[PDB]
RNA sequence: CUGGCGGUGCUUCAUAUCCCUCUAGAGGAGCCUGUUCUGUAAUCGAUAAACCCCGAUCAACCUCACCACCUCUUGCUCAGCCUAUAUACCGCCAUCUUCAGCAAACCCUGAUGAAGGCUACAAAGUAAGCGCAAGUACCCACGUAAAGACGUUAGGUCAAGGUGUAGCCCAUGAGGUGGCAAGAAAUGGGCUACAUUUUCUACCCCAGAAACGAUAGCCCUUAUGAAAUAAGGGUCGAAGGUGGAUUUAGCA
């Protein structure tokens, strides 16, 4: 019940990669080391590349939350400024508000 | 406007202050006073030519 | 008319019922309990004056609407119904004659006062021929019982605060005095220490004068406190610091040394510091990056274009 | 010409109500505050989910009653709740203010499994402030 | 017309048994008028009937003053009284001065967990607990930021787990292994160094 | 979706560009058919639990409409306006 | 109304470290009294400072779509109260606290209370 | 008669402003950043104040709704509609705005014409309503913050949502690898440095000399990972030559 499809587009994506971590910590951690010559190195390597597309947080695009809006978005609120400023104007934020100094 | 209508600059002046005018001085203590700079610090040594051929020669504000 | 009235009543119901039912059950309760009530009961999470919940007398809020001057029959009461601004007219008439018969013998208040006393409007003409015509019953040399009404409206004038005192000495420890007094000058920091009598140096927390301040002008600013009252080398120091950086600091620490000076010093001599103004702070703080421009101060480049 | 809350005059004649009649910086000096949550601190978490739910109830009460708000709600937290505050307009009878308050609050409870109870303020006349 | 104890509300009534529940304003049954609303150039704040500034309050009608004083004096009970501890922490630091922190932040709305308020420490004074006085050779320098110069304030923190309680006995089991593997020391306990002594020990 | 979602008299005022409600829809009578103690039967005096057929929905509905278009007709209603000399105009009308 | 005193250990708080963030200060202020006014009544003292805010200002763009030159001031504020407590039973610990959430203001005055157990040893 | 306009006359103001004075930078070369777009299977919307260090607060793919290859009728949405319509709007923002007026309801005048209504030693003007004003926050009421009114620019946006008419109905839609991130041709802006306090060192303001710039490559692709743009680690430790009107803000 998304607006657009980049929606469903970065909701799969996150998805896929929120699925597994444990397995992409431990090769990433395998990578960068001197310990144990590159033969385990590139195995590990060679196996994080054999895991599908999409499964990957890589693929993520930190968008907005109305209609997919990467455009000043804010992390910590997630959706874009569209109805947040309209709350900011009005007051129903406590606090978040013009700075009045 | 980053100065402020109602702060206003002091008076360095205290060498003729050793002996209307009580006027006056009661008009000056009725002012609003501020803090003076230190690049141009009235000191004894404010030489008005000196001092002038300083700040020309004032670089990045190295005074 | 009546609406004044409803609303006095609707005030002395809500009055009654706030000593009553409350706590504080005296009803002679100033505006003190009413202040706490809204504060505490009735967080505004505002700061406006007006906005702000005031319930008080409806006659010191509301601009009263003046009853009718006649009752039936019409025949307004007063006989200078016609000229606009009954009141008004009334006054300079009564001036006119007051000087008229003392030439046959031979601060002022603001607007927004008069207008809250009465209820009649006024313009700027009007208010500069009323003070004309004050002024010229003041200098036209006349009686007294005219001139003292004339003068009852100049109220106060208010003058407060102009010299300064003597700052916490402290008399303790020993019998010389020790002041401590501070210093700030663009967001810097720097108490002094500075002891009473007492031939020998000025120290810097074990650091003297001489080991701080490498620069000659750094120097000469301070000892200005010293240069002024001529006691060159009579009290030690402990000053410390706590931010800022070199000419902030020094500027700190000038104004804390002359502060602790005059805690202990002449009148005469503080009063002619506070004037050099060396005794106090100059608000100027580093420039602040425009969020609608580029750089600190410069705005947008080829905004125009 | 900005005009985000602030409303343009036109003429003397503009049954404006009281808190529609405010511009939307005077929110620390005369307008206060409609919905709260501690996701607009330095810093809390649990902010775009309560703006969302409250932008959300806000249509939500606005529809059920079409046309029977003198103005804007006043959400509210206090528990596992949301308590809204509005200037009901004496419209329907109370008989199905009564049921609809109830069908709506049942139907909260069952749905996000959180009772949102609301309140009530029945005023006939829309609280006029200013002819702009 | 004419609602529920409202205006005709007898005078002088038990102010607490008017808001014994958290509610909003209700401007319908205040007999208070007050002046809520930004007054015009030649206005009035608007009246009490119908005014969104009371609302917007966060509202403490409930639980006034006195209201707060009865309901204080009525829940004195259903607690446990505290025996002369006697204030200032000083008596408590003398017999017991381990002291674990814990904080617990506040939120509105549906959820109500919070667990980014779980920092906990592991302060527990070894020289006061008395079981391995050996370790003082040792703990004095294995642990890390610790060894103060003026206070000394002893603390083994170990906040590799997030729970207090087996926080606590994380710490008595290490207590114990330290106890053990400490009286059989290791090697380099006597023989330290010759560059490094935070206590003097031979040689030098 | 529920972000494409606002209020109604924005978009009139959009549709209908001047520059340069839900009578129809009842709020009482539920839109799916069913029937309860409240309204569309005897005001709680036979009060209790039953459900209309959708058809009878769907011919409540059509109802609805046609009352739609009928105040539409009503809408379109003339009227008698005097002419006044010139056809049209206000000359010598009253 | 009943003490429901039973036998078994409880614990003690050592020096109750109390906060209250909050944005404006009429808020601050009715939560700061009703605060004092119930230590009073349990009979605990408390100690306040005059902190400064907290400027975390994040600006942006004024028009939603394009448009650049002018940027918008948003900013929250938040002033610390520091109530901290000295010495009670878990019990009244937690009356208290529970009589302090059954009213806390909803978004502003925000609590940070941070207790300090002890923990009997072996 | 109203307004526009005048290299239109007279009078008063501009206080970083319009000039009579002064500052660092563009009018010399390389990296990043955009645009019209020739490469193309590669959205590109504004393209003189109102558009570009705007998605850019970043073009390995995610950004990309464009085609080379496959997909479907229930189209996750009782779809997508980024397929035209923003010169059809709601909504949002920009200059004038370095401003002071803008008006409902009345009265008078012009032999009762479109229209005008100012002379305080006072000749017809009264003016609720909005704004300047006023009022309010951090450190006060100052300094910093909010507003800059009616209106020209049919100012820009289907590109955050719907939107006057048309249509894809077995896609004009989006989803699975790839790509556009070098300049046919024109060019602004951020950094590197255009030399003697540039580059090197000590006294935490006790002095000089040759008279200096990996700007990009290659792997580990950092920051991640199906797959790698200024790189933390091994190769540029040099080379450029303060430029003529004009230009940006700045009274401490
Ligand atoms: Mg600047
Ligand atoms: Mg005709
Ligand atoms: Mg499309
Ligand atoms: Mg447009
Ligand atoms: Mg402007
Ligand atoms: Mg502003
Ligand atoms: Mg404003
Ligand atoms: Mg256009």
């Amino acid at each position: 019940h998304y607006v657009d499809w980049r929606m469903w587009r970065d909701v799969k994506r996150r998805k896929m990669a929120y699925e597994y971590a444990d397995e992409r910590l431990r090769i990433n951690s395998l990578r960068k080391n001197t310990i144990l010559p590159k033969i385990l190195q590139d195995v590990a390597d060679e196996e994080i590349a054999a895991l599908p597309r999409d499964s990957c947080p890589v693929r993520i695009r930190n968008r907005c939350v109305m209609t997919s809006r990467p455009r000043g978005v804010k992390r910590r609120w997630r959706l874009s400024r569209i109805v947040f400023r309209h709350l900011a104007d009005h007051g129903q934020l406590s606090g978040i508000q013009r700075a009045t100094w | 406007s980053r100065y402020s209508p109602e702060f206003k600059d002091p008076l360095i002046d205290k060498e003729y202050y050793r002996k209307e005018e009580k006027y006056v001085r009661e008009l000056k203590k009725t002012q609003l006073i501020k803090a003076a700079p230190a690049g141009k610090t009235s000191s004894v040594f404010e030489d008005p030519v000196i001092s002038k051929f300083t700040n020309m020669m004032m670089i990045g504000g190295n005074k | 008319e009546d609406f004044i009235k409803k609303q006095i009543e609707e005030f002395n119901i809500g009055k009654r019922h706030l000593a009553n039912m409350m706590g504080e059950d005296p009803e002679t309760f100033t505006q003190e309990d009413i202040d706490r009530a809204i504060a505490y009961l009735f967080p505004s999470g505002l700061f406006e004056k007006r906005a702000r919940p005031v319930m008080k007398h409806p006659e010191q809020i509301f601009p009263r609407q003046r009853a009718i001057q006649w009752g039936e029959d019409g025949r307004p009461f007063h006989y200078l119904f016609y000229t606009g601004k009954q009141s008004y007219y009334s006054l300079m008439h009564d001036v006119y004659g007051m000087l008229l018969n003392l030439e046959k013998h031979q601060r002022w208040l603001i607007k927004e006062e008069l207008e809250e006393m009465l209820v009649e409007k006024l313009s700027d003409l009007d208010y500069m021929q009323f003070i004309r015509l004050l002024e010229k019953l003041l200098t036209s040399q006349c009686g007294a019982a005219e001139e003292e009404f004339v003068q009852r409206f100049r109220r106060s004038v208010t003058l407060e605060s102009k010299k300064q005192l003597i700052e916490p000495v402290q008399y303790d420890e020993q019998g010389m005095a020790f002041s401590k007094s501070e210093g700030k000058r663009k967001t810097a920091k720097a108490e002094a220490i500075v002891y009473k009598h007492g031939s020998g140096r000025i120290k810097v927390n074990g650091i003297d004068y001489q080991l701080y301040f490498p620069i000659t002008q750094d120097r000469e600013q301070l000892m200005f406190p010293f240069h002024f009252v001529d006691r060159l080398g009579k009290h030690d120091v402990t000053c410390t610091v706590s931010g800022g950086g070199r000419s902030a600091q020094a500027g700190a620490i000038r104004l804390a040394m002359a502060k602790a000076l005059c805690s202990f010093v002449t009148e005469d001599e503080v009063e002619w510091m506070r004037q050099a103004g060396l005794l106090t702070t100059d608000p100027r703080v580093r420039e602040r990056k425009k969020p609608g421009q580029e750089g600190a101060r410069r705005k947008f480049t080829w905004k125009k274009r | 010409k900005n005009r985000a809350a602030r409303v343009r005059v036109s003429k003397g004649d503009k049954p404006v109500t009281y808190e529609e009649a405010h511009a939307p910086h005077y929110i620390a000096h005369r307008k206060g505050w409609l919905s709260l949550h501690t996701g607009n601190l330095d810093g809390e978490d649990h902010a775009a989910e309560r703006t969302v739910e409250d932008v959300f109830l806000r249509k939500f009460m606005w529809g059920t009653f079409p046309g029977c708000l003198a103005d804007q709600l006043v959400l509210k937290r206090r528990g596992n709740q949301l308590e809204i505050c509005a200037v009901v307009l004496r419209q329907l009878s109370p008989h199905k203010y009564y049921f609809l308050v109830g069908y709506s609050e049942t139907l909260l409870s069952y749905f996000y499994k959180c009772p949102v109870r609301l309140h009530l303020q029945t005023v006939p006349s829309k609280v006029v402030y200013k002819y702009l | 017309a004419l609602p529920p104890r409202t205006e005709k509300m007898a005078v002088d009534q038990d102010w607490p048994s008017v808001y014994p529940v958290a509610a909003p304003f209700k401007p319908s049954a205040v007999p208070l008028p007050v002046r809520m609303g930004y007054p015009v150039k030649k206005g009035v704040p608007m009246a009490k009937e119908g005014n969104l500034e009371l609302l917007k309050i966060p509202n403490f009608l409930h639980l006034t003053p006195v209201a707060i004083k009865k309901h204080c004096e009525a829940l004195k009970d259903f607690c446990t009284e505290w025996p002369a501890a006697l204030d200032s922490d000083e008596k408590c630091e003398k017999h017991f001065p381990i002291e674990i922190d814990s904080t617990d932040y506040v939120s509105s709305g549906p959820s109500v967990r919070n667990p980014r308020a779980r920092v906990v420490v592991l302060r527990v004074k070894l020289s006061s607990l008395n079981l391995d006085d050996h370790a003082k050779k040792k703990l004095i320098k294995l642990v890390g930021e610790r060894y103060c110069k003026t206070t000394d304030v002893l603390t083994i923190k170990t906040d590799r787990c997030p729970l207090r309680r087996q926080n606590y006995d994380y710490a008595v089991y290490l207590l114990t292994v330290l106890y053990h593997e400490s009286w059989n020391t290791e090697e380099w306990e006597k023989s330290k160094t010759e560059a490094d002594m935070e206590e003097y020990i031979w040689e030098n | 979706s529920f972000f494409t979602k606002l209020t109604a008299d924005e978009l009139w005022k959009g549709a209908l560009a001047e520059t340069g409600l839900n009578r129809g829809q009842i709020i009482g009578e539920g839109r799916y058919g069913f029937l309860w103690p409240g309204l569309n039967v005897p005001l709680m005096k036979v009060q209790t639990i039953a459900q209309r057929s959708k058809e009878e929905q769907e011919k409540v509905e059509a109802d609805m409409i046609q009352q739609r278009e009928e105040w539409d007709r009503k809408k379109k209603m003339k009227v008698k306006r005097e002419r006044g000399w010139s056809g049209n105009s206000w000359g010598g009308i009253s | 109304p009943v003490v429901t005193i039973s036998d078994e250990p409880d614990i003690l708080y050592k020096r109750l470290s109390v906060l209250v963030k909050g944005h404006d200060k009429a808020v601050l202020d009715s939560y700061e009294y009703f605060a004092v006014l119930a230590a009073k009544e349990l009979g605990i003292s408390i100690k306040v400072h005059e902190p400064p805010r907290k400027i975390e200002r994040f600006t942006l763009l004024q028009s939603v779509h394009i448009y650049k030159k002018h940027r918008v001031q948003y900013e929250m504020r938040t002033l610390y109260r520091c109530l901290e407590l000295e010495h009670l039973t878990g019990s009244t610990a937690d009356v208290y606290l529970e009589y302090i959430q059954r009213n806390l203001p909803e978004g502003v005055a925000m609590e940070v209370t941070k207790t300090q157990l002890e923990q009997l040893p072996e």
